[PDB]
């Protein structure tokens, strides 16, 4: 019913909100030089964000699909590719086709 | 033997934000607790009162959030507005 | 981490190590009972039906 | 390098709970037999499991001759994903210095040579089991060689 | 549908960089 | 890698001589080690053994061939740990024996025929590097005489 076919090319990415971890060399022992290790937390934990802007703000405008040729064969009510992978893919290697 | 009360123990690990000082800043690194009868006995002739005053931490402190499972949902504006929710909440969370 | 003293001639002993320590916490908890007889109740809800 | 040293990568696989990948990073120095010096193996190549005759599972004097039909290594570094060794036929490393570790009762000496013997005194057999995958790791005992004269001289007469 | 409800499919892992760079010796049951 | 062999003073005109002479000769040190004193070296710490108590001997320690010799210390090699790194180590005969290319050279205890420093008060015993094809023989005659 259809040779030509609407196809995403972008992998997908993430939102990472991990457990982050604080290693910080502190020369001397005062409340102010003490405190620096806290502020280095929300310091992190902003570059969280600033990761996490930018892969939404990548993927609204990223490329999003291309045409593609490929067999598509409706069998009852819904379409399905139909697909033979011995020419593409295992020609000329010397794989068993699975 | 006082020495021998001091020296059998390895010190600790944590390094707290406020630390127990003289009126100088000079830090602490013990506590003997004793009875009345033994404390009054050591303070006399075996020991010597080097400061009276001592500057003691008031705040106890807090918490910080590092880190928390991502579970949103949204009743259906596009698909992709469910990921512009999740930050969202992790702006809430600074 | 374990700390390193380093050592002459040829490098017998060691890769730099961590330590991962985790202990259990224990929980306790502390009561305090504290008692009001009806005669003092009248006097600080405010006034009667 | 390649004459120098000669790194195999043992392979961890996915599913191991941490009772079973905490007991691997205990296995530092260790003596491991290799049946082939490929670059690429398994834990169930390295295990008894991989061991076994056809159906009979050998004592301690049949264990060892499927030893000197194989080829010793030694661990190195172990990492979470794989087991990094040393195969002794080839090469030791750049340096020629690999760390091993005592599963002897018996102290060492300087330049005494090391012949490995199996676990076979009593107190020894340590076996680390790892139960999410069904693999034991018999490793054997570094003595030195009068020792290890001895003791297959006991177990060859006691036949 | 308009009615619907989606979620969000978590994946929750145990990363652990500081292996590779040197080595650990942690306990049995360190979510670390 | 090298090891350095530090002469103790009080060295007398004809004994830098005679450490002179024994520029590319086996020395059998206990342990590798940058600091290593003269008197682990020599015959007394050996302590008399016999042709098998050297042999013994000449396992538990380990080989180092000396290289140039300075003036406050004797700057040896082990053929061990300190050979695959370099290249190539000069080796002098003490055998009767003419080496041939190729051949591989076990050593043998001093059968056949000693630097003393009288001023030090010790010997030195140095091992004869033969071809091994001769040290199966060469032990197998002298213990058919015997």
């Amino acid at each position: 019913e259809d040779t030509e076919a609407d196809v995403p090319v972008t992998y997908g990415e993430m939102v990472l909100n991990g457990a982050n971890l604080v290693t910080a060399l502190v020369m001397g022992k005062a409340v102010r030089s003490l405190d620096d290790v806290g502020r280095h937390l929300l310091e992190m934990q902003e570059e969280q964000l600033d990761l996490n802007r930018q892969t939404l703000d990548e993927l609204e405008s990223a490329p999003q699909t291309t045409r593609v040729r490929a067999d598509l064969v409706s069998i009852g009510e819904k379409l399905v590719f139909l697909e033979a992978l011995e020419k593409r893919i295992y020609a000329a290697t010397n794989v068993p086709y699975p | 033997w006082l020495v021998d009360l001091t020296t059998a123990t390895q010190p600790s690990v944590a390094v707290p934000r406020l630390t127990h000082a003289d009126t100088r800043g000079r830090p602490v690194d013990g506590v003997l607790v004793t009875t009345a009868p033994i404390k009054q006995r050591l303070l006399q002739s075996f020991l010597k009162v080097e400061d009276t005053e001592a500057d003691v931490p008031v705040t106890y402190g807090e918490m910080v959030l590092n880190g928390a499972n991502l579970v949103t949902a949204l009743v259906m504006r596009s698909l992709d507005d469910v990921g512009r929710h999740l930050l969202e909440m992790q702006e809430e969370q600074l | 981490h374990q700390p390193l003293i380093a050592r002459d001639g040829p490098h017998p002993i060691e890769q730099p190590t961590h330590n991962y320590m985790t202990k259990i916490i224990d929980r306790r908890a502390l009561n305090a009972a504290f008692s009001l007889a009806t005669e003092a109740i009248a006097l600080l809800t405010g006034e009667a039906l | 390098m390649l004459a120098d040293g000669f790194e195999t990568d043992i392979a961890i696989p996915s599913g191991i709970s941490r009772p079973d990948a905490a007991a691997l990073q205990r296995c530092e120095g260790r003596v491991v037999f290799l049946p082939t010096i490929r670059r690429q193996l398994t834990l169930a190549d390295v295990a008894h499991e991989s061991f076994v005759s056809g159906g009979v599972s050998p004592d301690t004097l049949g264990l060892l001759l499927a030893y000197r039909r194989r080829f010793p290594a030694v661990i190195t570094r172990v990492l979470p994903t794989r087991i990094v060794a040393c195969p002794l036929d080839v090469g030791l490393t750049h340096a020629g210095t690999v760390n091993l570790r005592n599963t002897s009762p018996v102290d060492l000496c300087n330049g005494d040579p090391i012949s490995l013997v199996p676990p076979v005194f009593e107190g020894q057999a340590t076996d680390v089991r790892l139960d999410s995958l069904d693999l034991t790791l018999r490793f054997p005992v570094p003595l030195p060689s009068p020792l290890a004269r001895e003791i297959v001289a006991r177990l060859v007469a006691r036949g | 549908p308009t009615g619907s409800l989606l979620s969000t499919i978590e994946v929750a892992s145990h990363r652990r960089l500081f292996d590779f760079f040197s080595r650990v010796r942690s306990d049995a049951n360190s979510l670390y």
